[PDB]
RNA sequence: GAGAACAGAAAUCUCCAGUAGAACAAAAGGGUAAAAGCCCCCUUGAUUUUGAUUUUCAGUGUGAAUACAAACCAUGAAAGU
RNA sequence: AAGCUCGUAUCAGUUUUAUGAGGUAAAGCGAAUGAUUAGAGGUUCCGGGGUCUUGACCUAUUCUCAAACUUUAAAUAUGUAAGAAGUCCUUGUUACUUAAUUGAACGUGGACAUUUGAAUGAAGAGCUUUUAGUGGGCCAUUUUUGGUAAGCAGAACUGGCGAUGCGGGAUGAACCGAACGUAGAGUUAAGGUGCCGGAAUACACGCUCAUCAGACACCACAAAAGGUGUUAGUUCAUCUAGACAGGAAUGAACUAGCCCUGAAAAUGGAUGGCGCUCAAGCGUGUUACCUAUACUCUACCGUCAGGGUUGAUAUGAUGCCCUGACGAGUAGGCAGG
RNA sequence: GGAAUACUGCCAGCUGGGACUGAGGACUGCGACGUAAGUCAAGGAUGCUGGCAUAAUGGUUAUAUGCCGCCCGUCUUGAAA
RNA sequence: GAAAUUGUUGAAAGGGAAGGGCAUUUGAUCAGACA
């Protein structure tokens, strides 16, 4: 759905032997908090000897974009399962927020590699601070000075079944 | 005693629909069943 | 759809009226239906149900059984209530001076009670005297003494009577009833 | 012509229509199989304690 | 043809435990059993006399008879749609005291002790066990425990 | 494994190591080491009366098996069996 | 079907807590048994050629295995217990038992009430008699045996069909949704919304052009191997110190998306049909909308259950009335007509 | 540093339009508004008004149109076959 | 003096069957209340 980014902090259940266990945090993209907590345990069980019944969620907080109205170049690292094997992949997305870039990324993976949501791990999302560090040409072509382009062959929308003149595609 | 006194509630289908194309998956996987936490309030009031 | 836990439209399984068409029995049912509704006395409820019973569920009560029940400590001056027939018993040579209320009295049973100084009354007379069953004593006859009962639950090692017409040496005493002929039961 | 040999299909459902009855428990269970020497003395012990209570 | 002998399919059930063969220790013979005791059945493969049938392996019953070298046990067995009472004559090597109720005796003792302790001053002694309850609120300090960020790791073969 | 005339890879004798890799009428699986194996001594309980129980099971029969009771015996210093 | 004894006593196709039982999945073989690959260091008055090699064991290692092997050992299933028939204090009986008023079993009397000994539920619980039909089954998911395989043959647990209509899968005994008294209104399920056809020729980011495209579970099939078709990605090298081709990026080896080659059957032909190409195709996201004999409310019919009402002067106390719930059905049973 | 707005939730806040339904039949109950008398949307619809009083509504029947509907009985795991 | 089956007359429908269910149009026909 429409993705939100949450920080989720968890811990192991306190014991007499080990009071005050370590606090672990990660950033999760999800459509709501219920899915976000479920994803937290999914990745935590891949890194530490712990599960939901043996731990607790300390705090979950939504993270908002610092400058949501600024165009940014994002570099994304992903790991996904194909029909035969697992692969790592780096892609670049141009958007105005992290959640917007992540939503585009899932659409791109589904369209070009037929990868569903369950088959994708988001490794890292980072904004590229400087030009010439962009390494994909389909993103670099929008960084040219004084970029202009037309929109040829405009197709207008008709609210009536019949029209009394031949339409034009001028723009 | 107070809870057993109340007869099981007879609700209708939600007025705005279930919000998903397929109910019989878990709420986490885009379905309807399972624990949806505070989101139960929106569903029940639609069915009440 | 409903996932039913019990069978639907199930009858209670208890009789709510006599099977008989006796006009006088229906009058007694009407009398005690009224009393049970507006007296909240447990005696009236028991009597009303007893009037619905079939014949095998109302075995006779003899005078000797009545006399023994009147020997209970503190029960010598109570009114014996029998919802059924009271029969005579010549095996007893002494009878008290009690009062007995019953549906029916045999000719011998009535004579023995009367000659001892007692009285025999009907159930409508009893309701007049004791509308809430004051100082009453309900007696019931034996049900399992019926001859049909001894055949129920027939099987190996059960010890029940077989269903048989002729009884004698050659009738069901061979193989299956002694170890010298195959096996015993 | 060959037919089916054996199956337990539908048997559990039949057993649950009226079945699965826990056995009825009684005070004073039957003394079948109890040691005969113990039972001979237990009979005499019960007769003795019956007289004492009656004659008390 | 099929084979359905008395000890059929008991190849592993009646075996001795690993490095636990030989004679039985004496504590088996020194325990006392009384009518009404609750015992559980586990056959010993080295004692061929007074041995239970394989069905009663792992079952629990109540003693009803005591003899010279054996006890009588009552087991409820499900046959068809009902339960039938089974009586077993087993030597003491194949049985032991059950702790499914010995632990229950001390709870009865503690209930009486708590009832008498609060009898003079307390009401609602609350002698009922309750299931595990949801946790109450708490405050988690970050002093010296600043959260550590974790991320998913890339795929590696390392074969 | 190390030794002893004939004597040799296998005859008999001695020592050491040896958890059973042997043996226990038979098919296989369990079980067993101051033994359930091998040798020796003594014996007939592989006896008498009639019930209860487990397995197959309809909780019928038949076969087999378990624990006692009342007798009479065997064996052993004895508990016991 | 007939009831009977009683009126929440006690029970449960469930969980929890405490305490047992098991030898399957997995795992193991420098652990036993049995298979099994390769060297290396040692050993002979005890294999054989030759005066030094191949075998045989010994020791330390190494690769790979087991339905009828195993130290270890789950998940799911499974036994028992959670009180009044209980616990405690005192002391009566016996021919049993003890060296012994020792013990065993059964009792008299006293003390402890339903936060009385976990959770949840309980159209009440217990019990008896009698008799119909049936004793050819079949299918689906998971486990599983024989067989190359079968819409084949045979088992395990559960759910279904048979015995069952209704909405959906064009069509279909078994799939999905949901189970049925007669009607009204509202809302939905599975499945759908270019036209047939009720409902957006909706919105959004991409991918695909086939001279045999593709189009929705069960399901009505396609593979190995290939393509400088096109798209995205991985690794290494060259290139600002001018590479490649003959003044800006290029080269090589690979990965997987859609498409294409591989791809041959007989009457004419079927994503259901028409037809569709920035789709009306494929992957994915967000909303609106359409409609089942299902859900919610109401009325009416019947069934069952719990209740009210004999007081004459007006007719059915098998009467009249109040309250709640329920309604599929072959073989078959009973009841009222 | 001070606000706004979005998102989510709450109100025993107010108010407009549309559809289906009117079961019951003296009184009895619980409440509301009122100093009072009384009133009320409080244990189920009343008030006002028009046309027609007959084939107008309606029933029956034939036909037309939309969608739907395979031949009953029988054996069978399975029948329109 | 029934049915199968048939003639005449009258009415209606009919593009490779006929018949049926729900709803309404059209034609024909008909009871009830005018308190
Ligand atoms: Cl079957
Ligand atoms: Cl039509
Ligand atoms: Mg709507
Ligand atoms: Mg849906
Ligand atoms: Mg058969
Ligand atoms: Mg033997
Ligand atoms: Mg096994
Ligand atoms: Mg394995
Ligand atoms: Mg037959
Ligand atoms: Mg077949
Ligand atoms: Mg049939
Ligand atoms: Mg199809
Ligand atoms: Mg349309
Ligand atoms: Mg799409
Ligand atoms: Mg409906
Ligand atoms: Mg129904
Ligand atoms: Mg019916
Ligand atoms: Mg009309
Ligand atoms: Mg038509
Ligand atoms: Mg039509
Ligand atoms: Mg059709
Ligand atoms: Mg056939
Ligand atoms: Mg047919
Ligand atoms: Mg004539
Ligand atoms: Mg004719």
């Amino acid at each position: 759905a429409h993705f939100k980014e949450y920080q989720v902090i968890g811990r192991r259940l306190p014991t007499e032997s080990v009071p005050e266990p370590k606090l672990f945090r990660m950033r999760i993209f999800a459509s709501n908090e219920v899915i976000a907590k479920s994803r937290y345990w999914y990745f935590l069980q891949k890194l530490h000897k712990v599960k939901k019944a043996s731990g607790e969620i300390v705090s979950i907080n939504q993270i908002n974009e610092a400058h949501p109205t600024k165009v940014k170049n994002f570099g994304v690292w992903v790991r996904y399962d194909s029909r035969s094997g697992t692969h790592n992949m780096y892609k670049e997305i141009r958007d105005v927020s992290r959640v917007a870039a992540v939503e585009t990324l899932y659409q791109d993976m589904a369209a070009r590699h037929r990868a569903r949501f369950r088959s994708i791990h988001i490794l890292k999302v980072a904004e590229i601070e400087k030009t010439a560090d962009v390494k994909r040409q389909y993103v670099k072509q929008f960084l040219t000075k004084d970029l202009k382009f037309p929109l040829p062959h405009r197709v207008q929308k008709s609210t009536k079944t019949f029209s009394y003149k031949r339409p034009s595609t001028f723009y | 005693q107070a809870n057993n006194f109340l007869w099981p509630f007879k609700l209708s289908n939600p007025s705005g629909g279930w919000g998903v194309p397929r109910k019989f998956k878990h709420f986490i996987q885009g379905g309807s069943f399972g624990n949806r936490e505070e989101f139960i309030n929106k569903l029940v009031k639609s069915m009440n | 759809g409903i996932d039913h836990t019990s069978k639907q439209h199930k009858r209670s399984g208890h009789r709510t009226a006599p099977k008989s068409d006796n006009v006088y029995l229906k009058l007694l049912v009407k009398l005690y239906t009224f009393l049970a509704r507006r007296t909240d006395a447990p005696f009236n409820k028991v009597v009303l149900k007893a009037l619905f019973l079939s014949k095998i569920n109302r075995p006779p009560v003899s005078v000797s059984r009545i006399a023994r029940a009147l020997k209970q400590e503190g029960a010598a001056n109570k009114t014996v209530v029998v919802v059924g027939t009271v029969t005579d018993d010549a095996r007893i040579f002494e009878f008290p001076k009690t009062t007995v209320a019953a549906l029916r009295f045999t000719a011998g049973a009535r004579a023995k009670i009367v000659k001892a100084g007692g009285e025999c009354i009907t159930l409508d007379q009893l309701a007049v005297r004791a509308p809430k069953g004051q100082n009453t004593l309900i007696l019931r006859g034996p049900r399992n003494s019926r001859e049909a009962v001894r055949h129920f639950g027939m099987g190996p090692h059960k010890g029940k009577a077989p269903r048989i017409l002729s009884t004698g040496r050659k009738f069901e005493r061979a193989r299956g009833r002694r170890r010298s002929k195959g096996f015993k039961v | 012509a060959k037919s089916k040999n054996h199956t337990a299909h539908n048997q559990t459902r039949k057993a649950h229509r009226n079945g699965i009855k826990k056995p009825k428990t009684y005070k004073y269970p039957s003394l079948k199989g109890v040691d005969p020497k113990f039972r001979r003395n237990h009979k005499h012990a019960l007769h003795g304690t019956a007289k004492a209570l009656a004659a008390a | 043809g099929k084979s359905h002998g008395y000890r059929s399919r008991t190849r592993y059930m009646f075996q001795r435990d690993f490095r636990k063969h030989g004679a039985v220790h004496l504590s088996t013979y020194l325990k006392v059993y009384k009518v009404g005791d609750i015992v559980d059945i586990k056959a010993n493969g080295s004692i061929q006399k007074g041995m239970p049938h394989k069905f009663y392996q792992g079952k629990t019953g109540v003693v009803y008879n005591v003899t010279k070298s054996s006890v009588g046990v009552i087991i409820n067995k499900m046959v068809g749609n009902r339960y039938l009472e089974k009586r077993l004559n087993l030597r003491v090597e194949h049985i032991k005291h059950s702790k499914c109720r010995q632990e229950f005796l001390e709870r009865v003792k503690a209930n009486a002790a708590k009832r008498a302790e609060a009898k003079a001053q307390g009401v609602a002694v609350q002698l009922k066990r309750q299931p595990a309850q949801p946790r109450e609120s708490r405050i988690v300090s970050t002093e010296g425990n600043v959260p550590q960020t974790l991320a998913p790791v890339p795929y590696e073969t390392f074969i």
